[PDB]
């Protein structure tokens, strides 16, 4: 409800922190777990039920009977949202969240060339949905 | 932001440990079978480092690497040892990259690092003609 809980999984740390870091700045959700791998993320899913959301890099390798994503959309209510690393817009990236059954797709942030403001935006159309 | 910039020298670094071994592997002699998925992965990481903290100018060098990696990997181009030569100074130059700008907590100038650009920019057009 208030606030949302979420789960960040990304094989790389960087990005990680970054979005907690950022994810500590919003009201409405906040980092109840982090992830490296499939395994850890189950781990720590099914451990922490109250999760409402998941944010999952679309370059992490699936689990060979993609055991994270079947638990996730199966055993759990939470929103799932995929994080690309290229834009959206031009990339396979979109119709790939759909078939995997992730609720949708953002691209990762960066301090780059405002900064979150496009995943803040993502995260509270899935919850409000 | 202390503790981003840790993590960007301590990952960055054992990226740069894993393109290295990779290389030195190959130029001794290991099959290319082996340790071209490694070097993708360790140089893409850095990348996306890099770009987590707004660094374009470290990006730009991961970047081109990067391509000419995915030239190997998607292309069918031979990783000869021109390659390994190029990519084994490309990790040299990143490391130097990495200490200064994990110091500086800023990017780099790019002034030092222009003849490795035009470097893999010449091996790229070669071997993909
Ligand atoms: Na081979």
């Amino acid at each position: 409800g208030s606030p949302y809980n979420v789960m960040i999984v990304d094989d790389a740390a960087m990005m990680r922190l970054y979005i907690a870091s950022f994810i500590k700045t919003l009201p409405d959700f906040k980092v109840v777990a982090q992830a490296a791998n499939g395994q850890e993320a189950l781990d720590k899913l099914a451990a922490q039920p109250n999760v409402d959301l998941i944010l999952l890099d679309i370059e992490m390798p699936v689990m060979d009977g993609m055991e994270f994503l079947r638990h996730a959309k199966l055993k759990t209510r939470a929103k799932i949202c995929m994080l690309s690393s290229v834009a959206v817009s031009g990339s396979p990236h979109a119709a790939r969240a759909r078939e995997l059954g992730a609720d949708g797709v953002v691209a990762k942030p960066s301090g780059t060339v405002k900064t979150g403001g496009e995943l803040a935006r993502t995260m509270r159309t899935l919850m409000a949905a | 932001m202390d503790e981003i910039w840790a993590l960007y020298a301590d990952d960055g670094a054992q990226a740069l440990d894993a393109m290295e071994a990779s290389l030195l592997a190959l130029q001794a002699g290991e099959d290319a079978a082996a340790h071209v998925g490694p070097l993708f992965r360790a140089v893409h990481t850095f990348k996306g480092n890099s770009r987590v903290l707004g660094l374009s100018v470290v990006e730009s060098r991961a970047h081109l690497c990067e391509d000419l990696i995915g030239l190997v990997r998607d292309a069918g181009v031979p990783m000869d040892g021109e390659i390994v030569e190029i990519l084994l100074f490309a990790s040299d130059t990143l490391r130097a990259m990495l200490e200064e700008t994990a110091a500086s907590r800023a990017d780099v100038e790019g002034t030092g690092s222009e003849a490795l650009m035009d470097q893999l920019r010449s091996k790229i057009a070669r071997c993909s003609r």
